[PDB]
C-alpha cells in the first residue's frame, strides 16, 4: 500500500511539471489545424504550425 | 581565420556500446569497455546511430523502504538470538 | 590546452578523425586521434584560379 | 483552410500539489504506525 | 485470541490501503 | 438521461489506523503475558 501511494505521489509530480512545461523574416504561423512540412538537409520529414522563416 | 577563410581542424567521434551496464566506471563520469559492453562502435553525430550534438521523491521512498526492510531483518535476527539463548538455558 | 588538445578535467584528450588534404578534409578511412587545435599560420597561397 | 494572410490551470496545479502533500501525510504515518508495532515486539 | 486479533488488525490495514486508493 | 451535452474519508482512515494501533498495543501486550507465564514454571 505504502509503495503504490509512493507511486501515486511520483505520477502526480509528473503531471505538474508536465503543467509548468506547458505554462511556459516571413511570419505565416497557424492558429489553425494542419502543419507546415519541412525537411533537414538529410531529407528527414517533420511538421511544425511555426510559421516563422527566414530566406 | 583573419584572411576571411576557413579550415576543417577534425571531426569528433562518438561511441555506442550493445551493452552500456558492461562498462567499467573509472570515476567521475568516464568509462573503459570491457568484454561484458562489448567494443565501442564507433561514428559521428549526425549520421547513423548518432543524433547531432546539442548545439527524486520515488527514490527517497524506495530508500525509506529499504532501510525498513534493513530495520526488520535486525529485528528478526535480535529475536532469533533471544531463543537461541533461552534453550541454551533450558539444558 | 597549451598541447592544442581539449581536454577533460582529467587532462585526458578527446579524439576524433583528422583532416588531411588543401583544402584539408575529412576522410571515411581515417583513425580516431587527439583532436588538435593548431595556433599555428597558414601559408600564402598563389592564385591558380579565378 | 486558408493562411490566415490560465486560472484554472493554475488551479489545477494547487489541486494537484495538494493531494502530493496528503498523499505525503498519508506514507509519513503508515511509516510511524510500522515502527510502532516493530517496537511492539 | 491472539491470532484473531491479528486477522482483524491485517483487515484494519487493507481496509486503510483501499481506502488510500480510492483518494488517489 | 441524456449525455450531458474528503475531509469524512481522511478522518475515517484516521480512526482506522488508531484501532489497528489499538490491536497491535493489545497483542503486543498477550506476548508479554504469555512470556511472564512460561518463566512461571
Amino acid at each position: 500500500s505504502f509503495s503504490q501511494a509512493v507511486s501515486g505521489l511520483n505520477a502526480a509530480a509528473t503531471n505538474l511539471d508536465v503543467i509548468g512545461n506547458n505554462i511556459a523574416g516571413l511570419d505565416v504561423a497557424i492558429s489553425q489545424n494542419g502543419f507546415f512540412r519541412l525537411v533537414d538537409s538529410n531529407g528527414s520529414v517533420f511538421y511544425s504550425r511555426n510559421g516563422q522563416f527566414k530566406l | 581565420y583573419s584572411n576571411e577563410q576557413e579550415q576543417v581542424l577534425g571531426q569528433i567521434v562518438l561511441a555506442n556500446f550493445a551493452n552500456n551496464e558492461g562498462l567499467a566506471s573509472q570515476g567521475d563520469n568516464v568509462w573503459a569497455a570491457t568484454q561484458a559492453s562489448g567494443v565501442a562502435l564507433l561514428g559521428t553525430a549526425g549520421s547513423g546511430n548518432f543524433g547531432k550534438l546539442t548545439n527524486l521523491s520515488k527514490e527517497l521512498v524506495n530508500m525509506i523502504v529499504a532501510q525498513r526492510n534493513y530495520q526488520s531483518n535486525a529485528q528478526t535476527i535480535k529475536t532469533q538470538d533471544q531463543i537461541l539463548n533461552t534453550l541454551v538455558n533450558l539444558r | 590546452d597549451e598541447n592544442r588538445n581539449l581536454v577533460n578535467m582529467q587532462g585526458m584528450q578527446l579524439t576524433g578523425y583528422p583532416a588531411t588534404g588543401t583544402p584539408p578534409t575529412i576522410q571515411q578511412g581515417a583513425n580516431p586521434a587527439p583532436i588538435t587545435i593548431p595556433n599555428t599560420l597558414m601559408a600564402a597561397k598563389s592564385t591558380t584560379t579565378a
